[PDB]
């Protein structure tokens, strides 16, 4: 129940069992706080939390202190005042003055609660001078200026707890305690970077930043990470016609203020091989050609190849948004197609799971039910390498709870514990009729997740109806009231979204019909199966890659940090991006190029503005209005005829589930052309903990250093 | 808002709230000479209303090209003859959004902008916004910083004065006094020059005290200037006072009456010179004011005769502060001794941390003033200065409104002036000590 | 609090050996039986470790509750010396604030009467300091002991016991000017009761004892310093010429 | 870009020595370039030469201060560690200390960042 | 402006001591314009301004792949 306690005179409710900073957070009343994190143990390391409180001698920590039945705090006191004053003094004593080269300036705790709460002046002027420790090689990553250290605690209760990387600590003791790896070794942690931004000072800093901004130069644009397919949100920050840096921002339904690094740090991608004027292949060349000379080349080819039914062909990719999907599923459906492909292996037949019932292909129990979840089933996924700050809050509650997990596909190293029962739908079967069965039935809150891997899979055919068939005769475990144990896992940001809205080859009769124009709608880890040779290939995207450099014609589309489109995560939430920044050279909206060649075409769509386009998408399904937002799926019951009814005699070849991420740091148009993803995997290669592996900087090797970074 | 959509009540108009005067004790029908047949509708038939909108009264544009508009004014005159009926002065010739651009400033930032207003008084102007933040901080700058703002306050009196008085001489026809003048204000922006590094915009004066110390010959330099300024004052004395063809260029001139002076926002020698006793620097004393003793000259013709005899008594006693402040001038410090607030000097800067960290956010973010609104008044060297400094509780301004007593002037020129001659403009002009840079900020 | 969760997260109880060392001749011999000595709200035996300027250092069990004299002078055969070249008495170990000669002639060795001389019993070490001794010397060196002997966990301890070293390893040499023993009273103050640990005012209460009988001394040789170079010091222990010579020194050191 | 002054980055150095550092004979181009003096033009030398002829201070302790050595004329005090066998330099000023520790190890480099002597 | 620095401040009365007797005249630096560098406005050593920086972004080279 919540107790009842007044603070600064006023009176707060709150839970027992709370932090009494907690108690001030709901009060309205400012504590300042260094070691104190919501998301992190309760430290007690800095003492800028000390308040006066009743019956009390010295000064208590709010951030440890648990909330009494009726305590009566001050905040704003004489004995407050002079320990936030005295604590300021001995935190600055042997703090650098580096304020000018530090990248945390302007951004700074301690110097805007040095500036609040300390004196104005230093007293510390000794001959000693300063305590000064040498700095630390971490990887490509995290660049050091140790010297700055305020002994907070906060990156290695980060790195231990939230990430599952034991690897940094604080060796030493006294004035002498340093943190860092005691050898020098690199942090191998997707959630990496997420330290530089706990990081009260600038001691752990961006290497890809540094230097380069400060943070009143910046302007903010809260948008959303399409580089998986969680939705994390993101604080975006440009100077101009450049972003810099990409942050998290808090969502506790989806991302819980943590990022991975390939969603911080591969934002450099974002200017590096992009595609800023039409080019039509002349002669085995790409020449530039006028956005008018490119549509009416597509369109004569289109008018010349004279396709039926489903020879026009469209394959979306990973970072396509429903505005797209929609302008091009009314493109493709007047021209006489409804071959409308998907970029993954299997993207281009009908899905194991269909699109009837929306809890068919979502992750049904809520992203935040995890924090529920007592049993967790994993089929065919590497929770780390497909929705890495997922993987966390699994381990979050598995620490803290009796949670049980186990997988099915291909080990992985992990951040949390759990039995492997076998790679294939065989091990898969005994997995359901065994022990993990039994606690899957007698736990509350079971979990079956279902990664997109499967989907890719041979027998995915076979998987779903297994999986379904169990959830079927364990409802009221699994289909309760406030309930919904199946979950299938995406790990592209356009998919849902596609399957929102109907963009899926409908049936085989379709995908045997082979094309002969194929528009690849910023698809580039299309198979080479999907793709006729002497089919007239348009690319549409943003980045010159796999699928730009087989088409005859390319089309440059906008970003995600340069549109506002709608895209829908493995829950089915609805979120919107933000544009940072304009377009490039002469880029386009993708779903005005749709819209410009329906006009080219011969059948133009009626719609000439985005918010006729979102009219449109809101009577595809109306949840596609509704932003931010999770809808119920009313008929939950009816996913079992696509995935049982459906799903009944499938040739299972017994083939086992596959590791469908190789690499990380490369899974798209984006990262593959970041300089900053370069270097994490060849450094991950090697081995190399030094923090200017391939990046400027001196080493003892490289006396003159160099200008290149990436190389 | 939502009723003012259809008809509903009309709001009271000062029409409305009009009353008879009484016939028992009403004499006359104008107590006032300003509008006894010098105005408009004083000649011709019929009104310029309805059949006189079709024909023009002589109109002169004179400005902003011309000597006499003093750079940016744009007065049209009707003229009957060589005599005016009216007189329309079109400003804004010189607006340049000043209190838009605060709103995008921080405090500091915005401390330049007020050198740039009335641009022959910077150190005032700056005094005037000093004084404003200074009040929403809640800070008292220290006994030095005090004294020096006083005393450059009356060497920014003395340039203010030199520039007004003899430029309206030469408006006259006067051209020695100017030429004599300006060696005493090329010397007087010496002492500018040397405790800023600027002749004319300082950015000295700063809410917390002053940017620097004086340097260490400057006082007895100062000193020296003041033991022959008198000697300056008299020469042009003697070309003026008793001047016949002065006397009758100014006599009767450009007459306001008390009553009508301080309804038309008339202050300073504007007002003064009407024979109202009233100084802010004694009604309101701010910093070293209350702590010297000066006399304050009154007018009691209140024409352009009399402003010019209360401004060159404004020479001897701003000659007479500036000996005191010279003699009074404390030691201490020349800023607040808050680094929260003002910079710390660069020795403590580059020698302590919490030097430091203020620096950076003092040049960075500024200083945040506590949250409120306050109307500030000075006695400028032409007339009551105020702002009215509208404070978010952040580090930049929401409001900075600067009136100008330039602005409240030149909007009664039509009132004094209407029934002169074309040369008597030019004479009012210069006694009303109009600056551009303040009358359209 | 361990005797909710402890070693372990377990229910726990932290006690020192002489407390366990006693409790079964507690019972054996009884409560009325021990509770027959020391003063009224002090009872028992206890050791006394008394090293230092005695002629004959040595341990002793005697009654708590005796005068230090008479414990130092007959069970340790009295100062090194004689009484007279006594100086100061350490009456707890290291963690405990000095004690002047004229303090220690009649102050009994106990729980309640040490805290009257602003001191504590503390260990019931005794070291004590002929008047041939370098006072502040020996108070600098348990700072520099508990600057080596801080965890470095919390900010206070971490930052104040290596602070707090540099000055007493300058005041040692008279780098300084007497305002900052103020300052250092200061400092120690900040530490006292804002910490995880009582190690805090382990360091602290020995520096502020030194200040409260010894300052004098502090003073005379920072006056000593000054004329050898010639000029008062500055704060943190530069010289007045230090401007003078093209050092950095900020308006007030 | 005919002249050397027209190409070379600095007179003490021809290659560029940032990421982003425009090349001099890709800024020296163009119309606004064709009846100019390339050696007239504001030429500097480069620092990132300079500071590196700098010869190292060597040093037993542990920390040491630099302050640019100007008083207040310099730079902010910082401390520099130097413990690890490396060329520990001033962030600020870039000049070189090293520690006697590794006096011998820093001899037996095949190259170094700073001379030695 | 073919005054030479050192000597622009004792004309202009800010030093009193001439730059033959001023010892900053004497720290030697190699990077110092050796020759005379006066005003070079109205010839052709007139300073051109120029973009110090490389551009922001980077357009892909196109790469046609054969068929
Ligand atoms: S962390 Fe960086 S910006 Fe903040 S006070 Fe320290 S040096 Fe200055
Ligand atoms: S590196 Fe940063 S987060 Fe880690 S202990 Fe130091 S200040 Fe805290
Ligand atoms: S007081 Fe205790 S916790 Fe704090 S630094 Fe000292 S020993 Fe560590
Ligand atoms: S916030 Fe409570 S001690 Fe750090
Ligand atoms: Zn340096």
């Amino acid at each position: 129940a919540e107790v009842e306690l007044t603070i600064d005179g006023k009176k707060v409710s709150i839970e027992a069992g709370s932090a009494l900073i907690q108690a001030c957070e709901k009060a309205g009343v400012v504590v300042p706080r260094y070691c104190y994190h919501e998301k992190l143990a309760i430290a007690g390391n800095c003492r800028m939390c000390l308040v006066e409180v009743e019956r009390s001698p010295k000064p208590v920590a709010s951030c440890a202190w648990p909330v009494q039945a009726g305590m009566v705090v001050k905040t704003n006191s004489p004995l407050t005042h002079k320990a936030r004053e005295g604590v300021m003094e001995f935190l600055l004593a042997n703090h650098p003055l580096d304020c000018p080269i530090c990248d945390q300036g302007g951004e700074c705790d301690l110097q805007d609660q040095s500036m609040r709460y300390g004196a104005d002046r230093g007293r510390f002027h000794e001959i000693g001078g300063k305590r000064a420790v040498e700095d630390k090689n971490i990887g490509p990553l995290i660049k050091t200026s140790m010297n700055r250290c305020i002994h907070c605690t906060r990156c290695v209760r980060f790195m231990n707890d939230i990430a599952g990387a034991p690897e940094l600590g604080s060796t030493g003791r006294g004035n002498d305690l340093q943190i860092g790896t005691y050898l020098e070794k690199n942090l191998d942690s997707e959630l990496s970077g997420n330290v530089i931004d706990l990081c009260p000072v600038g001691a752990l800093t961006s290497k890809p930043y540094a230097f380069r901004a400060r943070p009143w130069e910046l302007k903010r644009t809260e948008s959303i990470d399409v580089l998986d397919g969680l939705g994390s949100n993101i604080r975006v920050d440009s100077r101009g016609l450049e972003v810099m840096r990409i942050l998290p921002r808090l969502n506790d339904d989806v991302n819980e203020e943590w990022i991975n690094d390939k969603t911080r740090f591969a934002c450099d991608g974002l200017k590096t091989q992009r595609l800023t004027m039409p080019l039509v292949r002349r002669d085995g060349k790409f020449e530039p050609a006028t956005w008018e000379q490119a549509l009416t080349e597509i369109a004569h080819a289109y008018q010349t190849l004279a396709p039926k039914e489903n020879e026009f062909k469209v394959i979306a990719g990973q970072l396509v948004e429903v505005e797209s999907l929609v302008a091009m599923k009314d493109l493709a459906n007047r021209l006489g197609s409804e071959n409308l492909a998907l970029d993954f292996p299997g993207g281009s037949q009908p899905l194991a799971h269909g699109v009837d019932i929306r809890s068919n292909y979502l992750f049904n129990s809520k992203i935040w039910g995890i924090e529920e979840a007592d049993a967790i089933l994993l089929v065919g996924t590497n929770p780390r390498h497909e929705a890495a700050v997922l993987n966390a809050r699994i381990r979050k509650q598995w620490l803290r709870s009796d949670l049980e997990i186990a997988a099915v596909g291909q080990p992985w190293e992990s951040t949390f514990d759990y039995e492997h029962l076998g790679t294939d739908l065989a091990a898969l079967k005994n997995a359901l009729s065994g022990p993990f069965g039994e606690k899957l039935k007698k736990a509350k809150r079971p979990m079956i997740i279902v990664g997109s891997g499967v989907t890719e899979h041979p027998d995915a055919k076979a998987f779903y109806e297994t999986v379904w068939s169990f959830v079927e005769k364990n409802a009221s475990n699994f289909l309760t009231e406030e309930w919904c144990g199946y979950n299938v896992l995406q790990r592209a940001a356009s998919r849902a979204g596609a399957f929102e809205v109907g963009f899926v080859v409908p049936s085989p009769e379709v995908a045997a019909t082979k094309p002969k124009f194929v528009w690849l709608l910023g698809a580039d880890e299309f198979d080479p199966a999907d793709v006729p040779k002497d089919a007239f290939i348009v690319y549409q995207g943003h980045h010159g890659d796999r699928g730009a450099e087989i088409a005859d014609i390319v089309l440059p589309g906008a970003a995600y940090t340069e549109k506002a489109g709608t895209y829908v995560n493995t829950e089915g939430r609805v979120q919107m991006t933000r544009a940072a920044t304009g377009l490039p050279g002469a880029a386009r909206t993708d779903w005005k190029i749709i819209r410009a060649v329906s006009e080219f075409l011969g059948v133009p769509l009626p719609y000439d503005d985005v918010a006729q386009l979102r009219d449109r998408m809101a009577e595809i399904s109306p949840a596609l209005a509704a932003y931010d937002v999770v809808e119920p799926v009313a008929l939950r019951h009816l996913s079992k005829v696509q995935l049982v009814d459906q799903n009944k005699g499938a040739k299972v070849t017994g083939e086992p589930l596959k590791k469908v991420v190789e690499n990380f740091y490369f899974t798209d148009v984006i990262s593959r052309s970041s300089p900053t993803m370069a270097r994490c995997s060849a450094a991950k290669e090697t081995g190399d903990p030094r923090t200017n592996f391939m990046a400027p900087g001196m080493e003892e090797d490289r006396p003159m250093g160099q200008i290149a970074y990436g190389a | 808002p939502q009723d003012g959509f259809q008809g509903t009540r009309l709001i009271p108009t000062g029409a409305d709230f009009q009353s008879p005067p009484d016939p028992f004790i009403d004499e006359g029908a104008r107590d006032n000479a300003a509008n006894y047949g010098v105005q408009k509708s004083r000649s011709g038939v019929d009104e310029d209303s309805v059949e006189g909108r079709k024909v023009r009264h002589y109109t002169v544009n004179f400005g902003p090209q011309h000597p006499a508009a003093h750079g940016v004014l744009r007065l049209i005159l009707e003229l009957n003859g060589e005599e005016i009926v009216r007189a329309d002065p079109h400003v804004g010739l010189l607006h340049r959004g000043t209190e838009k651009l605060c709103e995008y400033k921080t405090y500091m930032q915005a401390l330049p902008y007020f050198d740039r207003l009335d641009y022959v008084s910077m150190m005032t102007n700056e005094q005037v916004f000093s004084l404003a933040v200074e009040k929403l901080l809640n800070i008292e700058i220290p006994p030095r910083a005090k004294f020096i703002r006083t005393m450059f306050g009356e060497i920014t009196r003395i340039l203010n004065h030199l520039m007004s008085v003899l430029s309206h001489a030469m408006d006259v026809g006067a051209l020695t006094p100017f030429l004599w003048g300006f060696e005493e204000r090329e010397k007087l922006m010496e002492f500018y020059e040397r405790v800023s590094g600027a002749r004319l915009h300082a950015a000295y004066v700063r809410p917390g005290g002053v940017h620097q110390d004086i340097p260490v010959g400057l006082l007895d330099d100062i000193y020296q200037w003041a033991t022959q300024f008198g000697d300056r004052i008299d020469e042009t004395e003697e070309m003026l006072t008793d001047n016949r063809i002065w006397i009758n260029r100014l006599k009767g001139v450009g007459v306001v009456s008390a009553a009508d002076a301080l309804n038309l926002s008339f202050t300073g020698v504007m007002l003064r010179g009407s024979g109202v006793p009233w100084d802010v620097r004694k009604s309101s004393p701010y910093d070293a004011y209350d702590q010297v003793e000066f006399d304050v000259p009154v007018g009691i013709n209140g024409d352009c005769y009399d402003r010019y005899l209360c401004r060159m008594e404004e020479f001897r006693q701003s000659l007479r502060i500036i000996h005191q402040c010279l003699n009074k001038m404390p030691a201490g410090p020349v800023r607040y001794e808050d680094y929260k607030i003002t910079p710390p000097p660069r020795a403590a800067m580059k020698e302590n941390m919490e030097a430091l960290i203020h620096h950076f956010l003092l040049f960075t973010k500024g200083y945040a003033v506590p949250p409120g609104d306050t109307y500030t008044a000075i006695e400028a060297p032409k007339g009551e200065m105020g702002v009215y400094v509208v404070s978010d509780g952040s580090e930049r301004p929401y409001r900075v409104h600067i009136r100008a007593p330039g602005f409240a002037h030149l909007s009664g020129f039509d009132h004094i002036t209407r029934g002169h001659l074309l040369a008597d403009a030019v004479a009012v002009i210069g006694t009303m000590d109009l600056v551009f840079g303040e009358v359209d900020r | 609090f361990p005797a909710a969760v402890g070693l372990f997260g377990c229910p726990s109880t932290v006690a020192n050996v002489e407390t366990v060392s006693v409790a079964p001749t507690i019972c054996r011999r009884g409560g009325a039986w021990f509770a027959s000595f020391g003063r009224e709200r002090n009872h028992g035996t206890k050791l006394f470790c008394i090293s230092g300027h005695v002629n004959n250092p040595c341990t002793v069990e005697e009654e708590m509750s005796i005068p230090m004299r008479e414990l130092i002078e007959k069970h340790c055969g009295g100062v090194r010396g004689g009484w007279d070249n006594l100086l100061a008495v350490i009456p707890g170990g290291s963690s405990t604030p000095i004690l002047p000669k004229h303090i220690c002639d009649d102050q009994l060795m106990d729980f309640d009467a040490l805290k009257d001389s602003q001191s504590g019993l503390g260990t019931a070490a005794v070291i004590v300091m002929d008047k041939s001794t370098d006072v502040v010397r020996a108070i600098s060196r348990l700072s520099h002991f508990y600057r080596h002997e801080s965890c470095g966990q919390c900010t206070p301890c971490r930052e104040g016991s290596k602070w707090t070293d540099q000055i007493m390893k300058r005041f040692e040499k008279g780098m300084g000017r007497p305002r900052e023993i103020d300052m250092l009273q200061e400092l120690t103050k900040q530490v006292e009761g804002h910490t995880i640990c009582a190690l805090g005012e382990a360091f602290a209460w020995p520096i502020q004892g030194l200040i409260r009988h010894f300052r004098p001394e502090l003073e005379a040789r920072m006056k000593k310093f000054a004329e050898e170079t010639g000029g008062q010091a500055l704060a943190g222990g530069w010289t007045h010429d230090s401007r003078q010579k093209g050092r950095l020194v900020s308006p007030g050191m | 870009g005919r002249p050397a002054s027209a190409v070379m980055q600095a007179p003490n150095r021809a290659e560029v020595w940032s990421r982003s550092q425009r090349p001099r004979s890709e800024a020296m181009a163009g119309p606004r370039f064709e009846q100019t003096d390339f050696d007239a033009q504001p030429r500097p030398w480069a620092a990132i030469e300079l500071i590196h002829k700098q010869p190292v201070r060597w040093t037993h302790d542990r920390i040491v201060a630099c302050d640019g050595g100007g008083g207040p004329h310099g730079h902010p005090k910082i401390y520099i560690n130097t413990d690890k066998p490396e060329i520990a330099t001033c962030n600020y000023c870039g000049l070189p200390f090293a520690n006697e520790h590794h006096r011998k190890y820093l001899e037996s480099l095949p190259q170094t960042s700073y001379p030695l002597n | 402006a073919h005054i030479e620095p050192m000597w622009h401040a004792w004309i202009s009365y800010q030093v009193d001591t001439p730059p033959t007797r001023e010892p900053l005249t004497q720290i030697e630096r190699p990077w110092a314009p050796k020759e005379h560098v006066p005003n070079r406005s109205f010839t052709r050593g007139a300073y051109k301004p120029y973009n110090t920086t490389q551009p922001k972004i980077q357009s892909w080279e196109p790469k046609a792949a054969p068929r």
